[PDB]
């Protein structure tokens, strides 16, 4: 079989291709314990990834090595592919070839140093790196669309029409989950409750996958919290003291429409997703607006597929029909569009083969991947 | 007291006598409560038999709520026809009593404990009906929205326990919610209680009591109670607000917390009045400060030596 790996900033998705879901999903996360361990012969280990770094937390610093889309720190990437392969999905690289995946608009060197790796850390017979949102429109059963992609680093945006991308129309946006979980911790301490901690990040990462939602309509919802009993939530801490929020719980999602309450001068995904539709060719338009594809985890928040077919529906002209395509699997859509396109049977040519690589370096990526 | 009883304590002590009395003495006994509630005890046909029945004034609307369901869940063969200008009644027979002193002292406790079983029932109803809700919302979380939007409305229970008090409650999925409409008549209660129901809802805001239901407050009445019948925006009430949470109403607290949250006003009421037994020993505390500012002006002379009765002394 090939592999299937999706290196998500936040969480990685891995499994063989052919399969109907991933066989891993887990944390992009490397933990270094920070105090300083008494317990000789106990089991004490140097450094920690995944799901057991995120069960041990509480002693160690976790770091992400992806941030925004990019590998910050590769020596940390080498541990969570090694993870990846051996402890987690079973399999030894060497013998299985791998379809990666990556943001559109990134850093020409984080393309050439994953293919390096894959090659001459992990042996690959061959490799692929398919631009991330592409892949959802493959797992929706679907050859023209646009695209949101919105993961835990990026929100991007690609119409795609009749298997032909726009590229020109792309566009990249460095809000997503992360920049979420950073706001809501910045907002949780106006209730009183502190998170600072790296192993507190995954507790308010936590609170924003179970209590937050986006408002159909922003100051309706603020108006609504100003008699805030049906609003209110509690959620228990792992210490078992509890924390009640309002509306922190739609404030928290309203980044994505409203970026400048981050201070981040850019326009919220409504209108990003409307300006990419907008820069392609006329005649296809109309077709794009009717198959907005929603994909990865920061689209899953209640009321986002209802908040985008407003918004848009708001921008747009009335003449034709706007829809939001926001699968209940979106979450693994991504890679569910890697499991077909390396089961597919055109696909074997466009793989980089090993020898391939040999003649060429970690360059051969950009002649072939996109 | 830091905090009232929830039980009347008059019919708990004459209940204990009586189900240890070798000698059963006759009854007649009409006994006050909180909230306008009143009680007759009584040995009406033999010393061996008490009756005791209950006068509350929101009981038609209580009868509505499954009260009389959970008085004979309750009471079981003890309950009786109403006594005459009385709202429920109950009988019991002091040769037919439970074998043991732990089985009598908690039958002494259960009916000594009325006015808050009477006043249970619409508790229940919203802990149970949320029970439902709950499931249903664990079969379907995106279905779960338009359920609790019916229940606020379809499910909402209000009683005018008292013409300057409404409780108004409703389940949804994951709470119950009860507002008490609430009201100070009397002009220094009104201003005393003003601050007592500001600090209230500033100390749920405090980190050591995070545990406890959400609190809010306003005096326009909360959204979903705007419409309901007596609810009233410019009548001077404030509407003080607990969103108790499934962990509020355990199985291991759902009692506790209904006993506990009907007692709201009444020691809200009765703390505002111990204040005033506060603020005159702080009052008199430098009354007797003051004294001594004053007894700088007594010029310094020596008393005549006295015994104790202050008969004149002659020594030294
Ligand atoms: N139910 C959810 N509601 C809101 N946010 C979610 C939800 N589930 C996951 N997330 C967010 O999505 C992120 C992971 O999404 P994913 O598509 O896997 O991102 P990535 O591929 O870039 O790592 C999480 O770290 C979190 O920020
Ligand atoms: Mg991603």
């Amino acid at each position: 079989t090939a592999l299937v790996c999706d290196n998500g900033s936040g969480l990685v998705k891995a499994g063989f291709a052919g399969d109907d879901a991933p066989r891993a999903v887990f944390p992009s996360i490397v933990g270094r314990p920070r105090h300083q361990g008494v317990m000789v012969g106990m089991g004490q280990k140097d450094s920690y990834v995944g799901d057991e770094a995120q069960s041990k937390r509480g002693i160690l610093t976790l770091k992400y090595p992806i941030e925004h889309g990019i590998i910050t720190n590769w020596d940390d990437m080498e541990k969570i592919w090694h993870h990846t392969f051996y402890n987690e999905l079973r399999v030894a690289p060497e013998e299985h070839p791998t379809l990666l995946t990556e943001a559109p608009l990134n850093p020409k060197a984080n393309r050439e140093k994953m293919t390096q790796i894959m090659f001459e850390t992990f042996n690959v017979p061959a490799m692929y790196v398919a631009i991330q949102a592409v892949l959802s429109l493959y797992a929706s059963g679907r050859t023209t669309g646009i695209v949101l992609d919105s993961g835990d680093g990026v929100t991007h945006n690609v119409p795609i029409y009749e298997g032909y991308a726009l590229p020109h129309a792309i566009m990249r946006l460095d809000l997503a989950g992360r920049d979420l979980t950073d706001y809501l911790m910045k907002i949780l301490t106006e209730r009183g409750y502190s998170f600072v901690t790296t192993a507190e990040r995954e507790i308010v990462r936590d609170i924003k996958e179970k209590l937050c939602y986006v408002a159909l309509d922003f100051e309706n919802e603020m108006a609504t919290a100003a008699s805030s009993s049906s609003l209110e939530k509690s959620y228990e801490l792992p210490d078992g003291q509890v924390i009640t929020i309002g509306n922190e719980r739609f404030r928290c999602p309203e980044t994505l429409f409203q970026p400048s309450f981050i201070g981040m001068e850019s326009a919220g995904i409504h209108e990003t997703t409307y300006n990419s539709i907008m820069k392609c060719d006329i005649d296809i338009r109309k077709d794009l607006y009717a198959n907005n594809v929603m994909s990865g985890g920061t689209t899953m928040y209640p009321g986002i597929a209802d908040r985008m077919q407003k918004e848009i529906t708001a921008l747009a002209p009335s003449t034709m029909k706007i829809k939001i395509i926001a699968p209940p699997e979106r979450k693994y859509s991504v890679w569910i569009g890697g499991s077909i396109l390396a089961s597919l049977s055109t696909f074997q040519q466009m793989w980089i083969t090993k020898q391939e690589y040999d003649e060429a370096g970690p360059s051969i990526v950009h002649r072939k991947c996109f | 007291m830091l905090s009232l009883d929830y039980n009347n304590i008059f019919i708990y002590e004459l209940l204990t006598e009586r189900f240890s009395s070798e000698n059963p003495s006759s009854i007649d006994q009409v006994v006050t409560d909180f909230d306008g509630v009143t009680f007759h005890i009584s040995t009406p046909e033999e010393k061996t038999k008490i009756l005791i029945s209950l006068s509350m004034k929101c009981y038609p609307e209580l009868v509505n709520y499954g009260t009389l369901d959970l008085l004979k869940q309750i009471y079981g063969a003890y309950v009786h026809e109403p006594e005459m200008g009385y709202n429920f009644s109950i009988l019991i027979d002091l040769q037919q009593l439970p074998a043991t002193d732990e089985e009598k002292e908690q039958l002494a406790m259960s009916i000594s404990m009325l006015k808050r079983n009477v006043l249970a029932a619409p508790f229940h109803r919203a802990f149970t009906k949320q029970a439902e809700l709950a499931d249903l919302a664990r079969k379907d979380p995106e279905n779960a929205p338009m359920l609790d939007k019916q229940a606020t409305s379809q499910e909402l229970m209000a009683i005018h326990y008292r013409d300057e008090e409404t409780i108004v409650l409703w389940p949804e999925h994951d709470r119950v919610t009860v507002v008490f409409s609430t009201k100070f008549r009397e002009e220094t209660d009104r201003i005393f209680g003003k601050v007592f129901l500001q600090e209230f809802v500033d100390a749920r805001r405090r980190p050591a009591i995070q545990t406890a239901p959400q609190v809010l407050f306003s005096y326009d009445p909360p959204l979903e109670i705007r419409d309901i019948q007596g609810i009233q925006k410019g009548d001077d009430f404030g509407f003080v607000t607990f969103v108790l949470f499934e962990r509020h109403f355990t199985p291991q607290n759902r009692e506790d917390c209904i006993s506990h949250i009907q007692v709201f006003r009444n020691t809200l009421h009765f703390h505002i009045k111990a204040s005033k037994a506060y603020m005159h020993q702080r009052m008199r505390k430098r009354v007797a400060d003051f004294q001594k500012v004053l007894n700088r002006a007594k010029p310094d002379v020596e008393l005549e030596r006295k015994t104790a009765t202050g008969r004149s002394f002659v020594r030294a």
